């Protein structure tokens, strides 16, 4: 065997940096003296270094259910929604398509559960809950979600989320959202970093995301602050394809390690 | 397709009352004649409330059709040697297909019933009174109250899952705190707000739904960031039930598109903040 595992750039669940020149990954410790576990993960393709709260929880389950594995970064960059071909057909893209191709045999990802992607794959219980928040630079003022200025769009205020993400299908789906997702998507990013970096350099107005990210996002760099609350909740799950044999024991090894203060210790170090 | 389903009363995600009509379901109780015996009458009750919203729901978009009754041995579902009572019982042992209520996802149950996705979140949570500052249940204040005088005073309702969790995982805070064990979640509120305690720990739905309506809004619980072994209520149903992935599919549609928030806003949310 030997199970695949893609992932994709999302700090602080995934980190990627440079191996060192022998191409090894570069010992490191946390601030409070933690151990810094470093995989070697490829992707656009070049050998590279991965850890973060993502890579910890591969670590464990690893451990726990006694498989090895390889990590990739989705090639194409994305998490992944379903898109029309051409044809009748449709497909889906992200980390999403290279589960379903074969091309990976589990997710390991901040990936959001939700209905479209449970269809086609399955999710363990969550990991990670959480839910999704707005974030605007220092000077921006907008009371959140319900705001006239995203209620009531213009080109005077630009806001976005990822293109090809759980976020982007969850504004297309939902009626009420018609006039937010038709602003949204004559501007969504191709990645989280691009739409914070967007941020910063006031391109982009306010960035509608992941509160996991964000939060954290915000606590490093003063510049940026998010509205404070969720208007939206959602978990993060591991992703397989319906035939694994390994999604009992995933999820029977989440629900132990929310339970046993595992989840406690990676939010800790990750998250908080 | 017509199914027997198992629930437990638990305001305000099963309420029970005397017989139905309006919004509410029937649910038969076996009541039992007295404790030295195994004989009893089936009482005809009306159930509604939150996860009853979630049943009738569920029956209409996954197409089944329910008898429910309200467990009597027991109540949300314990282990005692090896042997379970309470909703987890009724559906390892058979007499029921399905479990509703609020009914915490965990490892144990998970090895002998399926669970849906969680339906509402929860875990381990922590209300105070107004002013007073701690972080959540692995707070030094809790893990080594004597680091601090006075030492905090804080304690959980025993025997349940809440004091399993904190007996494993910090033995001495638990060691601590059993002098302050509280009798039931009603008794708590009043020693909080009455400066006998300083912090109850408990469930954190139900903490909320306490919160959310206290008198005069003096009690407040921790942020959901800092909710500890974060789990859910879910739906229990037999290990390798064909109507797990129908149920999972439309409990997923109802949280995307704004109905578990409205049944949330219905029987949940509270004026206090
Ligand atoms: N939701 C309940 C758990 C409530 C907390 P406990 O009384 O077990 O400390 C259950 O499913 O057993």
């Amino acid at each position: 065997t030997r199970l695949k595992i893609v992932t994709i750039h999302q700090e602080p669940f995934v980190y990627v940096k440079p191996t060192m020149s022998d191409g090894t990954c570069k010992e490191e410790f946390t601030v409070n003296g933690d151990p810094v576990k470093k995989v070697i993960c490829t992707g656009p393709t070049v050998p590279q270094c991965c850890y973060g709260f993502c890579i910890d929880l591969l670590i464990k389950l690893a451990r726990t259910m006694n498989f090895t594995y390889e990590v990739h970064l989705v090639a194409d960059g994305k998490f992944g929604t379903q898109e029309r071909v051409n044809s009748n057909k449709k497909e889906w893209n992200g980390m999403m398509g290279e589960l379903l191709s074969g091309q990976a045999d589990m997710i390991v990802a901040p990936l959001t559960i939700n209905n479209e992607r449970a269809q086609y794959i399955e999710f363990s219980k969550p990991f990670k809950y959480q839910g999704l928040t707005i974030l605007v630079k220092k000077g921006t003022r907008i009371t959140g979600i319900n705001d006239p200025r995203l209620r009531n769009p213009s080109d005077k205020f630009i806001y976005a989320t990822v293109k090809q993400s759980s976020v982007d299908i969850y504004f297309r789906r939902q009626v009420e959202l018609s006039t937010m997702y038709r602003h949204m998507e004559k501007h969504n990013y191709e990645s989280a970093a691009e739409a914070i970096q967007a941020v910063r350099d006031n391109k982009l107005h306010a960035f509608i995301w992941d509160s996991a990210v964000l939060e954290f996002e915000a606590s490093q760099k003063c510049d940026l602050v998010t509205t404070g609350e969720l208007f939206f909740r959602s978990g993060f799950g591991i992703g397989m394809r319906k035939d694994s044999p390994w999604k009992q024991n995933v999820s029977l090894s989440i629900l132990k390690s929310h339970e046993n203060g595992f989840m406690e210790d990676l939010d800790k170090t990750w998250v908080r | 397709n017509h199914l027997s389903i198992v629930t437990l009363e638990e305001a305000p995600f099963v309420i029970v009352e005397d017989i139905c009509v309006r919004n509410t379901v029937p649910c038969r109780k076996f009541v039992k004649i007295n404790n030295s015996t195994n004989e009893g009458m089936n009482v005809k009750k009306c159930c509604k409330g939150f996860c009853i919203d979630i049943l009738k729901k569920l029956s209409r978009t996954v197409k089944f059709t329910y008898d429910l009754y309200l467990v009597t041995n027991g109540k949300h579902g314990k282990k005692v040697n090896n042997v379970w009572n309470g909703m987890i019982g009724e559906v390892v042992y058979q007499r029921a297909v399905m479990a509703v209520g609020s009914l915490t996802i965990n490892e144990e149950r998970s090895e002998v019933v399926d669970f849906s996705v969680p339906f509402v979140e929860t875990g381990i949570s922590v209300m105070v009174s107004r002013g007073t500052q701690v972080t959540g249940l692995s707070d030094k204040k809790f893990q080594r109250p004597h680091d601090y005088s006075p030492p905090f005073r804080f304690g959980t309702v025993p025997n349940g899952s809440t004091e399993r969790n904190i007996r494993n995982n910090y033995p001495y805070m638990h060691q601590y705190m059993t002098r302050f064990n509280q009798r039931g979640v009603e008794d708590a509120l009043v020693s909080l707000k009455t400066g006998k305690l300083d912090a109850f720990i408990y469930d954190a739905a139900v903490l909320n739904y306490k919160a959310g309506r206290d008198e005069g809004c003096k009690l407040v619980t921790i942020g959901s960031g800092y909710i500890f072994a974060t789990t859910g209520y879910g739906i229990a149903l037999q290990k390798g039930s064909p109507w797990k992935r129908q149920i999972d599919l439309a409990l997923l549609q109802f949280v995307g598109d704004g109905e578990m928030e409205e049944l949330e806003t219905l029987w949940l949310t509270g004026i206090c903040h």
